[PDB]
């Protein structure tokens, strides 16, 4: 990757895999080494050697090294040390968790847990920002409304409350895009959707543009021409 | 017509004219089941 | 506080507001500040040296600067070394600012470094003597008397909190230490408050002769409304008096 | 285990508690997985396990809530009592 | 494990926590309407008191009773239930109309025979005038009211908005307006037989504020029940607590040792 | 005294003169007035408080002159001016219904109600 | 459920099943009350401390320490017993019939003992 | 104290709550057991003593369960174990 971003002198994207099993070998080598091993039988220079890592993995005036560091956690525990330090080194964090897999949602991304340092106001722009905020909140609201859907139902939450659940179900399948890998993974062709286009989709969503579509519509299909299309196939 | 069944429909009529509330509709709605229990054992629980 | 919960931006305004002071001629006012970057990656130390000469704050700075690959030791010795520096305006009767940015994985270095003399490991597989040497740090931090020159040293500790367990070693050894603590709530963040704090969980034991006195008269009332907010917050959370909501409103703007 | 659960390609977890419940064996597949997937399952039992998946899902969310012993709304009880045949 | 055993438990102990808080909200919400609707139809109710009490009337044997078809308000259901079982005991030949499946189930239980005619669907609902003059008409046509000897009607009143006493009210039959000896200073003539309407109408008005009273004093319940049972949570939450602080620290001493005998070594 | 109240609202809980329509036909109480019960008939009332008059729609119930002068007026719901023609066109549909026989009776008061109402 | 038979182990299962159910509603009963729960439930949870009781036999040695003659019960009463207690036949008798006795005959007999 | 239970002939622990509650000192006796019985005992601490073992872990049982409504018959066993 150095060779090709100082020499090759070109812009990379490092991919790893995964990280854990770097901190777990080191563990190994440590007590081999002699090296009383420190918290959590992990080796003592842990901080150190993830540092030299994430240091050569930068930007430079010659390249641009960007790495996507793939990170198993044991346990879905992330203040085990290992996954806690490199909490730390990161960027731009992504959390996939089997319950949104399980709801069928590809990627099984956590959206409230799915955070990056790189998305600020209007370092992504005002509008995407604004939009994004509106997501967040109408989540946020969905999940609070889910315990009052448990056992008291849906009916007694007003109408705007009823929407806000509405929409949230309608945002939560339309991140149900499928995958080209996922013609082995899942059988149906994957979905590439333009940064422009998914501001301008779910900006209409919120605006209510197509609440006249059903949810099972935005289900598992890109964009939303796709989506308009998708309606048409159900109407079918 | 019983006397409470005559007073009873004519408290509906009123809801109507039409400027009359919601709380006036909910007042002049059920949606229920009386069951007949007779004998423990219950013969249908036919609407209310 | 949180981790990277814009730990260093809360930091970091501080000094953009003693930028305007330090333009000032009272040399007391002229808070040399030192920022000491710990274990901190050199591309995060880069965004903060670019935010300070956009902010013309490169001037009075100096960033002490061990990052994420320097070596254990050179953390360790990192916050110390500063404080000699420190030590030399205080003594010069100036004032200054140091903000040790963060003595968490400060902590971790000394860890890693008295593992490999094979120096026991202690509560938390701390040193035990991590105590012994936060508070000798802590202890450069001195307003100094006349005789001794007006000067001084402030300092602002930042503590990473895994999760807020401010019950870990770490944390409970630093907060008896210092005096205050500032404790920013990680809810309110995710909730978007920034600033993130709860004041409910800040503290400071240096006061009113650390506050302006004007700012005192009109914040005596401003303490004790926030917390009516917090503690009428639950009856809101119901059909309930005209009294709560008067508490609510005056609470939220 | 940490160590031999990053190594294999599967957990097939148990469940002591749900033992006692009835499943003699129990397993309890919350914490079971089998990343190779349906590559190795028949067709035919691909098709019909289909949404046996979805139900379960929705089954076991559904009756955590569901012990209190409020009557809850219908459409969690159709999921309720259908999660429990 | 000790851990994982004091932590389910917690994990299910914060969801029950959620769910009563949750509850609790709903309640309050509910409460204000119940309360104000009590007010208007009691005001309504003593005028038709005056009458009775005026007129002196004073009245095989009918129960009613009151509760929602909904569960977890209290103890209304069965304090109810016992309140009436008593009255069981005051009449063991009594017929019972149970309004509302919680209170159905309490009496069921101890006497299913008595159970003739009950009434379900109504509890969701806040009492209301279609509800109580459809049930009060099947009342009179199924079970032909005005042949028992009496009719009682057992409720919920709301002593404070902290309690609840069970409470019952004999709803005075048309031979009782017959019979009182005040009625000629309520003069009225043969025609429109004044005891067969009023004794219909007194059926609904009797019932309706009835079932305000009940329904006021079981939402309000409901919410100091729900608020207490979150309080109840919040004491088992900090009992777990203590024990997985004390797993915590033991976890820990097993390690350091681990480490002090592998450097020793 | 008045002392017009129903489960819903309080409306008169002094009121000089009111005149109601009962099963005797037309009664106007006014002031000390002897005490009797009187089923009301489903009605256009008028409620006086000296001079001013107010025109309530009674959904028919009781009247009870009490001896203590408190004309106790209990019904389920009552002005009725401000409700006001649709209303008499589906009446016209519900006298159709009549053909339909309970619910015969029922579409009857329902006429019945509407040429009360119409009257004023 | 060949061993010691279907009927044996048939009878264990719902034993341990009806204990798992009774060490579950632990919370809601304590959060709540056990009258806060469903007549089903409620069934059940009775059915488990009358099991509970039932449990307790007492030893000829430790007639000693607990003062209660000793309980020696056959294999063919045992099987008989457990039946018959799953069915109900004897819930309906005071959990203190069937504390600290034997077979199911012992908490017959001990119900007509505590009746008086 | 495990390793040693297992030695010694018994415990006698004792409860806190109670402690400050009136017995100075306060023994539990739901956590005290003994494990040679009334046979060092003469006769007549033997005859009166028998059961009160077991009553006042009746009265202890009727409590641990109090915590929805009991019959008559736990009352009186438990009214009997408070006195």
């Amino acid at each position: 990757a150095e060779y090709f971003r100082d020499e090759e002198g070109q812009d990379v994207l490092l991919f790893i895999d995964n990280i854990f099993r770097f901190t777990q070998a080191g563990s190994e080598v440590s007590a081999l080494l002699g090296r009383i091993p420190s918290a959590v039988g992990y080796q003592p220079t842990l901080a150190t050697d993830m540092g030299l890592l994430q240091e050569r993995i930068t930007t430079t005036k010659k390249g641009s090294v960007t790495s996507v560091q793939a990170v198993y956690v044991p346990a879905d525990d992330l203040t085990d040390p290992a996954p806690a330090t490199t909490f730390a080194h990161l960027d731009a964090t992504t959390v996939l968790s089997r319950g949104i897999s399980e709801l069928g949602i590809y990627p099984a991304v956590d959206p409230l847990d799915s955070k990056s340092r790189l998305l600020d106001a209007a370092v992504v722009g005002q509008e995407h920002y604004d939009v994004a905020s509106k997501v967040q909140e109408t989540l946020q609201t969905y999940k609070s409304l889910q315990d009052i859907i448990a056992i008291l139902g849906m009916d007694e939450l007003s109408e705007q409350d009823k929407l806000t659940v509405e929409r949230a179900r309608k945002i939560q399948r339309f991140l149900s895009q499928p995958f080209a890998v996922a013609e082995v993974f899942t059988g149906i062709p994957g979905k590439l959707v333009r940064l422009k286009d998914t501001v301008a989709s779910f900006k209409a969503v919120l605006e209510g543009k197509y609440d006249n579509i059903p949810e099972h519509a935005f289900y598992m299909v890109g964009g939303i021409e796709d989506v308009v299309a998708k309606a048409e196939k159900l109407a079918a | 017509i019983s006397y409470a069944a005559y007073l009873n429909v004519a408290a509906q009529a009123i809801r109507s004219t039409e400027l009359q509330t919601a709380s006036v509709l909910n007042r002049s709605q059920t949606d229920a089941f009386y069951t007949q229990y007779k004998n423990a054992s219950e013969p249908t629980p036919i609407t209310k | 506080g949180d981790r990277q919960t814009g730990k260093t931006a809360v930091a970091l305004d501080t000094i953009l507001n003693q930028k305007r002071w330090n333009n000032g001629s009272d040399e007391s006012k002229k808070l040399y500040c030192v920022y000491v970057a710990v274990g901190q990656k050199r591309s995060t130390v880069a965004q903060l040296v670019q935010t300070l000469e956009q902010h013309d704050a490169m001037k009075y700075s100096i960033i002490v600067a061990a990052t994420a690959s320097e070596a254990a030791p050179l953390q360790y010795l990192a916050p110390f070394t500063a404080a000699s520096i420190g030590e030399w305006f205080r003594d010069n009767g100036k004032h200054a600012l140091i903000v040790y940015d963060d003595l968490s994985k400060q902590a971790v270095a000394y860890r890693q470094l008295s593992l490999l003399l094979r120096r026991p490991p202690g509560r938390e597989a701390y040193p035990g003597d991590v105590f012994y040497l936060h508070s000798r740090l802590l202890e450069r931090a001195a307003k100094l008397s006349e005789k001794e020159g007006s000067g001084s040293l402030t300092a602002l500790p930042v503590i990473e909190t895994q999760g807020g367990d401010v019950s870990a070693y770490i944390p409970t050894n630093v907060i008896s230490i210092t005096d205050g603590q500032i404790f920013l709530e990680a809810e309110l963040f995710y909730k978007g408050i920034r600033p993130a704090i709860n004041v409910g969980l800040s503290v400071s034991r240096v006061g009113s002769a650390a506050q302006v006195k004007a700012l005192k008269q009109v914040a005596g009332s401003l303490k004790l409304f926030l917390a009516q907010y917090r503690e009428v917050a639950a009856f809101a959370q119901s059909d309930l008096d005209a009294s709560t909501k008067q508490t609510l409103v005056r609470g939220e703007r | 285990p940490t160590n031999v659960i990053s190594i294999t390609d599967g957990q097939i977890f148990l469940e002591a508690e749900l033992f006692y419940k009835g499943i003699r064996p129990a397993i309890n597949v919350g914490l079971s997985v089998s990343r190779v997937g349906s590559a190795a399952q028949v067709k035919a039992l691909k098709q019909v396990a289909g949404s046996l998946k979805l139900f379960l899902a929705q089954y076991r969310e559904v009756a955590a809530f569901a012990q209190f012993g409020s009557d809850l709304d219908a459409s969690t009880k159709q999921t309720l009592v259908r999660g429990e045949r | 494990a000790t851990l994982k055993e004091v932590e389910m438990r917690l994990k299910s102990i914060k969801n029950i926590e959620k769910i009563t808080k949750t509850m609790k909200i709903v309640a309050s919400t509910r409460l204000s309407k119940a309360e104000k609707a009590k007010i208007s139809a009691k005001k309504m109710d003593e005028a038709e008191q005056l009458f009775y009490k005026n007129a002196e009337t004073k009245n095989k044997e009918l129960i009613v009773a009151i509760t929602s078809d909904k569960g977890l308000c209290g103890s209304i259901h069965s304090q109810l239930a016992k309140a009436v079982r008593r009255h069981l005991n005051d009449q063991p030949n009594a017929d019972i109309v149970t309004i509302g499946d919680k209170i159905k189930m309490q009496l069921l239980r101890t006497h299913p025979n008595n159970i003739k005619l009950s009434i379900n669907g109504i509890g969701k609902d806040a009492p209301t005038f279609q509800e109580s003059a459809l049930i009060a008409d099947k009342l009179l046509s199924v079970m032909k009211a005005g042949t028992y000897p009496k009719i009682s009607i057992f409720y919920n009143d709301p002593v404070s908005s902290l309690s609840f006493e069970p409470s019952e009210k004999p709803i005075f039959n048309a031979k009782t307006i017959e019979q009182s000896p005040s009625f000629g200073k309520f003069e009225i003539d043969t025609d429109a037989n004044v005891p067969r309407d009023l004794f219909e109408y007194t059926l609904a008005n009797q019932m309706l504020t009835a079932m305000a009273q009940g329904y006021a004093a079981e939402i309000s319940a409901r919410r100091n029940a729900m608020d207490n049972a979150s309080k109840n949570a919040g004491d088992m939450i900090n009992r777990y607590s203590i024990l997985y602080n004390r797993t915590r620290q033991a976890v820990i001493t097993n390690e350091l040792v681990d480490i002090i005998t592998g450097a020793s070594s | 005294k008045l002392q017009f109240a129903l489960p819903h609202e309080t409306l008169y809980s002094e009121v000089t003169q009111v005149n109601l329509p009962a099963k005797s036909g037309r009664i106007g109480v006014l002031a000390n007035h002897v005490p009797t019960v009187e089923q009301l008939l489903p009605g256009v009332v008028e409620v006086m408080e000296g001079s001013n008059s107010k025109k309530f729609f009674i959904s028919g119930g009781f009247a009870t002159v009490q001896p203590d002068s408190q004309l106790c007026v209990t019904a389920i719901e009552a002005p009725l001016e401000s409700f006001s023609e649709n209303i008499k066109n589906l009446l016209a549909e519900a006298k159709k219904n009549v053909s339909s026989s309970r619910e015969a009776a029922e579409a009857a008061i329902q006429v019945e109600v509407l040429e009360n109402l119409q009257s004023v």
